[PDB]
């Protein structure tokens, strides 16, 4: 049993982190006080769930997590919330004053002040591990902490744990719920600095999540709480293989092996179904939920895979599913849909089934379903999201709008252009592997 | 976290005094400093503007400054007068004779360290000081001259904090003395360099609103101030209550200020009508006839915009209405700052209203207000008219020339970005 | 009110469409690069589909289908037909396109002219012409000729595909006669014969009609080509919506069999029809998505 | 449609189905970066104070 350490950075990372651990607890029968009746080896053991939870002699199950934010508002909520007994105070780290939606401020100015404390706390979790796999890092692209501090951390994590895997869950900025005009700057900057240090990053576009919440949960104006409960489902599906007995994506290094042929092209598209309003149902079948994995309207990022090429594709089912029904679903889909792989990869699907249905938060917005699926597919279509972002960047940067705020914090203007050029090369890379 | 508020001169203490009356009410703090509200939202971020004393008393983190005791005697007598920390009244006797030089160089120089002593004491009790907000006029002597002296000195002692002002601009329509253009031009020069955000409150505009809209035959400073304190409530709502957008002074600045010198904001309030749907608020707040700076936004372009809706209403309907005005008048928003209009909602409305909207615009149209003050300044300065009041305090003509030049430069800067295309 | 941008100042057709939208007083033309538009009349190449449908509160519509080039590129079309089971290796109405065929055909005297572009009977003669990517397709050789004149021609049809993937055939087509009007311009016609007259000729000279001998086949071909790429280009559940105007080019042989030559993704129009077609475009393709305030269709819906 | 590597546990199963065959900085350098940015902030702060002293 090899441990996984989760790290939540910035408001978005922290709040998503909150929802995930709530779900994990519900999924494993861990109560908020930390006790886990179904768990028989008190104070230890090497079960699958132990990859995410350590245990104390008292039988408390303790997330292998760290929460970090440059201001205490969001984390204070964890400290006082439903699951406050889960966390050791040393796992929650707060500064006094935030990054003000300024990458340079989060990375250079304030990051420098707090990085060693964060690394110390992580080391304390690492030392408690018999065989650490690596890290899962949750953050926004747009926030000054989520962007700037996260990239500094990722660099330092490469130094202190060079042989370890690092996976990201990244919130890509959407004006619909955006709190800042400069989020494109922070996004390109953090992507440029983090690229060489991340092995696999799952982008979640708030625009996509927003629309799924309106359209399928009949929510008129989704809040972060709505958004995060959905996002947590998707994350739970992705991390299930690490926390339960299984044979697919069973350690972090396998996420890369199955999904990332080219290191720089390490952003898999996630697609999830079914999302069903709890305020109403006819249970979708294997064929249907699987077919829904190819509908843009169900993706974590709105783009058109029909006009791109696949490099790899995993299907992750939870609930009442047998291989038979999956293969039949695939066959039918292959002949009615546009699915072109890069001609230097096999046209196939790695498939994982977990008999336990998705769990839902009591009195949440999601309905219980008997079967669900999350498709991870490395497609070049996701570069659409890079192109949109890079475009917004170019509009502001051509007039240097807001640039003084970043120079003001000690960053050189030249870092803007290095970062943009690296993204230009990243768009080029996608172009080649995907265009005829 | 904590903000430190300063009010300087007659105007500054008069709007300052109304501002505390208004927000003290919204937060359920009576004139004795005691809380008596029916909600936690009131007390959740109350520390941004109030210190806490024993007996669960709340005391404004406010410093009152004047070179003349008149207005501060009036404030200590006014309704909420007893709420202010008596140690925070700092005043001279001489006055400033509506003369920038006296406020900035002579009479004011003598009093400034006493103020900084109180400023310091207030900053040392702060868990994490955000920065400062100053209220004042630019047309007089104390608020204008001493106020900008305070600002420079504050910046020297706290160079990494945010400096925010509410600056009342002079207008002939509502004028006390002929030298207001001089005092204002001298002051703008300081503001361009030493503040991060300045809400430009145009007395011309406040008058036109009291007269043409509110249909008031004889607008008084009392009327003018009701508008100002309502606006001040609105623009600080994001700092005082729970919210995601522009929740503190620095995040507001990063969202609203694309270029360091272009930080002069055109505020707006709705409803305003003589003797109420979400569409109604939205149309009015963007209406030139609602702007508290006397400028036509249709004569320029918005670089950035913040809108704060208050009260219980449909978030869905809010979002819709905003996206309409924006997508329907998309010619007036610069194309090279994507998504430059940000919106916030707060469930608590101001006193006496079901809902209200506050508008905060960074428009290039603002250059009109500076061009106006520059024209008035130049009419006199060509003939060195009334200069002796200033040269008599030690100032040289060259210093007037630089101020003029720098303000003219600011105007040219706004025009540059009004002509910029993607 | 509705907003649109114009990113192809050369498009003859949509230049007229913009003229009508404006003349509706309910459409504002925004600047080329203003992203807050309802309707994009996009550039003929490198249209940035990736940036459509991501503007909150705006329903966005564009006048090109992404992927439709698979039909409108000589070489792409051939691949599509050859390798697409519902068109099939052996398809009735498309001329063989790309040696084994050159042999068979020059095995007997019967043959053997082929045309090539991006005409000759000897293979090497134009096979060297190329090198000195192209397609080679049988040159019908047995064209249907008009009298008087004993002359060849081709038929152009205009097809509008809306956001719902309804397929609309403009009731008016034209014959370009002797074939391009650009080459020719370099008979009471102007080298353009329309349907009224050509139907008459068909009745006069051949005792048949346009609908029966030719139009049926045209409808079939159009419906077949477009149904084939529907799953690849449909915008049914996409974050933005497409419509597009196509020009199909046909050749008719002496046995009155219709042959597909190509499809154009950016067609012009008969000068006299610009009015009627363009108005139809705004009616079925635009006003259907963005309705105005407060017939006799010019289109044949193909189903 | 070859189905390979079918593994079965009590909590589900996994397998692969195929349709068609296949047709960085040191601690040192980081510290310098942060320190250089810090010096640049200090220089700008020193210029401001110098200006204020004038
Ligand atoms: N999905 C989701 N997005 C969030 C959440 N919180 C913030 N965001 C998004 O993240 C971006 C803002 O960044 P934050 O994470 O709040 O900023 P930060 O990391 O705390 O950095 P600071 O600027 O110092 O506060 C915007 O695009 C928000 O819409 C959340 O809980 N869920
Ligand atoms: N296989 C073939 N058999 C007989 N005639 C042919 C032919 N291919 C092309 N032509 C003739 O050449 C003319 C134009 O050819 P073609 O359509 O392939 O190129 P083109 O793309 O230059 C102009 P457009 O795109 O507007 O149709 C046609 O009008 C037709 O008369
Ligand atoms: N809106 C408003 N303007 C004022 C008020 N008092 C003075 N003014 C304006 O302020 C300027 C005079 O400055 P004042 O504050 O009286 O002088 P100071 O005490 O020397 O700072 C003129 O432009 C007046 O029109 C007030 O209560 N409200
Ligand atoms: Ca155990
Ligand atoms: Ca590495
Ligand atoms: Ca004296
Ligand atoms: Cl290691
Ligand atoms: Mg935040
Ligand atoms: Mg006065
Ligand atoms: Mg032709
Ligand atoms: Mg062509």
């Amino acid at each position: 049993m090899r441990e996984c350490i989760s790290i939540h950075v910035g408001q978005a990372g922290v709040q998503i982190g909150n929802a995930c651990w709530e779900l994990y607890c519900l999924e494993h029968g861990i109560q908020p006080d930390g006790q886990m009746p179904s768990d028989k080896t008190i104070g230890g053991g090497d079960d699958s769930f132990n990859t995410f939870f350590s245990e104390t002699g008292a039988g408390k199950h303790v997330p292998r997590a760290v929460f970090v934010d440059l201001e205490p508002t969001v984390i204070d909520e964890v400290r006082t919330g439903t699951y406050r007994q889960l966390f050791h105070p040393e796992q929650l780290i707060t500064g006094k004053e935030d990054a003000a939606n300024n990458y340079a401020r989060g990375h250079y100015t304030i990051g420098k002040e707090i990085i060693d404390l964060v690394l110390d706390r992580i080391r304390k979790l690492a030392d408690q591990c018999t065989g650490l796999q690596g890290f899962l890092v949750f953050h926004s692209f747009g926030g000054g902490t989520g962007s700037g501090f996260t990239s500094l951390l990722m660099e330092r994590l490469s130094v202190d744990y060079g042989k370890k895997s690092k996976l990201e869950f990244s919130i890509y900025p959407a004006p619909q719920v955006s709190t800042a005009v400069v989020e494109p700057y922070n996004s390109i900057l953090t992507t440029h600095t983090t690229l060489e240090h991340s092995d696999c990053a799952f982008m979640v576009d708030n625009e996509a999540i927003y629309d799924i919440c309106r359209r399928n949960l009949d929510i008129e104006r989704p809040t972060y709480t709505n958004l995060n409960r959905l996002i947590s489902q998707i994350v739970s599906s992705i991390t299930a293989s690490l926390r339960f007995d299984g044979a697919l994506n069973v350690d972090l290094t396998e996420f890369q092996t199955n999904l990332v042929p080219y290191p720089r092209i390490h952003f898999p598209l996630a697609t999830y179904a079914p999302v069903i309003s709890a305020e109403k149902h006819e249970q979708l079948s294997v064929a249907e939920i699987t077919n829904a994995c190819f509908e843009p309207a169900n993706q974590m990022v709105k783009c058109d895979p029909r006009h791109g090429k696949y490099m790899a594709c995993c299907l992750l089912y939870r609930g009442d599913v047998v291989p038979k029904d999956v293969n039949a679903a695939i066959a039918t889909i292959k002949t009615k849909r546009s699915i072109q792989f890069v001609d230097w990869c096999p046209t196939g699907f790695k498939v994982g089934i977990n008999y336990q249905p998705p769990t839902v938060v009591p009195g949440g917005d999601l309905a219980k379903v008997q079967r669900a699926v999350c498709m991870l597919s490395n497609t070049t279509a996701i570069a659409e999201a890079w192109a949109r972002l890079d475009h917004k960047f170019d509009l502001m940067y051509a007039k240097r709008a807001f640039v003084h705020w970043y120079v003001g914090e000690g960053m050189e203007e030249g870092e803007f252009s290095e970062a943009r050029e690296d993204m230009a090369a990243l768009e080029k890379d996608y172009e080649e592997v995907g265009v005829d | 976290r904590e903000i430190v508020h300063i009010q300087a001169g007659q105007c500054g203490n008069q709007i300052g005094a109304k501002f505390w009356e208004v927000i003290s009410d919204e937060h359920g703090i009576d004139p004795t400093g005691s809380y008596h509200g029916d909600s936690d939202l009131q007390l959740e971020r109350i520390n941004v503007y109030y210190n806490e004393a024993t007996g669960n008393k709340y005391v404004p983190r406010a410093i009152l400054v004047d070179l003349e005791p008149g207005t501060m005697d009036s404030v200590r007598s006014g309704p909420f007068g007893q709420i202010f920390r008596p140690d925070n009244f700092v005043f001279g006797q001489s006055g400033a004779g509506n003369n920038w030089a006296k406020g900035h160089y002579t009479e004011g120089a003598e009093l400034v360290d006493s103020v900084l002593d109180v400023v310091r004491k207030e900053s040392e009790s702060c868990d994490c000081l955000q920065g400062f907000q100053l209220t004042h006029s630019l047309g007089g002597g104390t608020g204008s001259g001493m106020g900008t002296l305070l600002i420079s000195k504050i910046r020297e002692e706290y160079p990494d904090r945010i400096m925010n002002t509410f600056s009342v601009m002079p207008s002939p329509k509502v004028s006390d003395t002929v030298v207001e253009p001089y005092n204002a031009t001298l002051s703008v020069h300081q503001l361009v360099e030493n503040t991060d955000e300045t809400y430009c409150i145009d007395n011309e505009a406040l008058y036109d609103i009291c007269f043409r809209t509110l249909k008031l035959t004889t607008p008084t400073y009392g009327d003018l101030n009701h508008l100002v304190s309502a606006t001040m409530s609105g623009v600080t709502t994001c700092l005082r209550f729970p919210g995601q957008l522009n929740a503190d002074l620095r995040k507001l600045a990063v969202n609203m200020v694309p270029f360091p010198r272009l930080h002069f904001f055109m505020p707006g309030f709705a409803p305003l009508t003589s003797r109420l749907t979400v569409p109604e608020l939205t149309q009015q707040m963007f209406d030139s006839k609602n702007m508290m700076a006397a400028c036509d936004p249709r004569h320029g372009r918005y670089l950035t915009v913040a809108a704060i809706f208050r009260g219980r209403m449909s978030m869905k309907e809010v979002d819709e209405q905003m996206l309409n005005v924006q997508n329907k008048n998309s010619s007036y928003f610069v194309e090279w700052i994507p998504n430059n209009v940000k919106t916030a909602v707060c469930d608590i409305p101001p006193r006496g209203l079901k809902m209200s909207a506050t508008f905060i615009g960074n428009s290039t149209a603002i250059q009109e207000l500076f061009k106006r003050i520059s024209e008035q300044f130049t009419a006199m300065f060509r003939r060195k008219a009334f200069l002796h009041w200033y040269t008599g305090e030690g100032m040289d003509e060259m210093e007037f020339t630089e101020a003029e030049s720098n303000m003219n430069d600011l105007v040219s800067e706004y025009q540059q970005y009004q002509d910029a295309t993607a | 009110m509705y907003t649109f941008v114009v990113r192809d100042e050369n498009s003859s057709v949509y230049a007229e469409v913009s003229r009508l939208l404006l003349a509706t007083g309910q459409w504002k033309r925004l600047r080329k690069d203003n992203p807050r538009f309802n309707l994009m009349l996009g550039e003929r190449n490198r249209l940035p589909f990736g940036r459509l449908g991501h503007e909150p509160g705006l329903v966005q519509l564009v006048n090109y289908y992404r992927g439709a080039d698979k039909l409108c590129r000589k070489a792409s079309l051939v691949k599509l037909i050859k390798t697409s089971p519902e068109l099939s290796e052996s398809c009735t109405w498309f001329p063989e396109s790309y040696l084994a065929a050159y042999n068979r055909r020059r095995e007997g005297r019967e043959g053997n002219v082929w045309i090539a572009k991006s005409i000759s009977s000897e293979a090497s003669e134009l096979l060297d012409f190329i090198d000195e990517v192209h397609v080679i397709q049988k040159y019908l050789e047995k064209p249907l000729l008009l009298e008087p004149g004993h002359r060849k021609f081709d038929i152009r049809s205009w097809v509008l595909v809306d956001h719902l993937y309804n397929i609309y055939l403009y009731r008016e087509g034209v014959l370009r006669t002797s074939t391009n009007h650009c080459i020719q311009k370099e008979y009471e016609e102007g080298n353009e014969m329309f349907f009224e007259e050509f139907n008459q000729y068909l009745m006069d000279a051949l005792n048949t009609t346009l609908e029966n001998s030719i139009l049926l086949q045209i409808k079939h071909i159009i419906r077949s080509c477009l149904m084939c790429i529907e799953p690849a280009i449909s915008t049914k559940h996409l974050h933005y919506q497409s419509f597009q105007l196509f020009g199909f080019d046909f050749m008719v042989d002496e046995e009155l069999k219709v042959w597909l030559i190509e499809v154009n993704g950016a067609p012009a129009c008969a000068q006299k029809l610009y009015a009627e077609l363009c108005q139809g475009i705004v009616d079925v393709a635009i006003s259907s998505v963005f309705p105005l305030a407060d017939p006799t269709s010019i289109f044949i819906k193909l189903h | 449609m070859e189905v390979i590597e079918l593994n079965k546990c009590t909590s589900g199963q996994s397998f692969e189905v195929i349709l068609k065959p296949p047709s960085d900085p040191s601690l040192e350098e980081i510290q310098k970066k942060l320190e250089a940015a810090e010096e640049r902030r200090k220089y700008q702060e020193a210029e401001l104070l110098k200006h204020l002293a004038e």
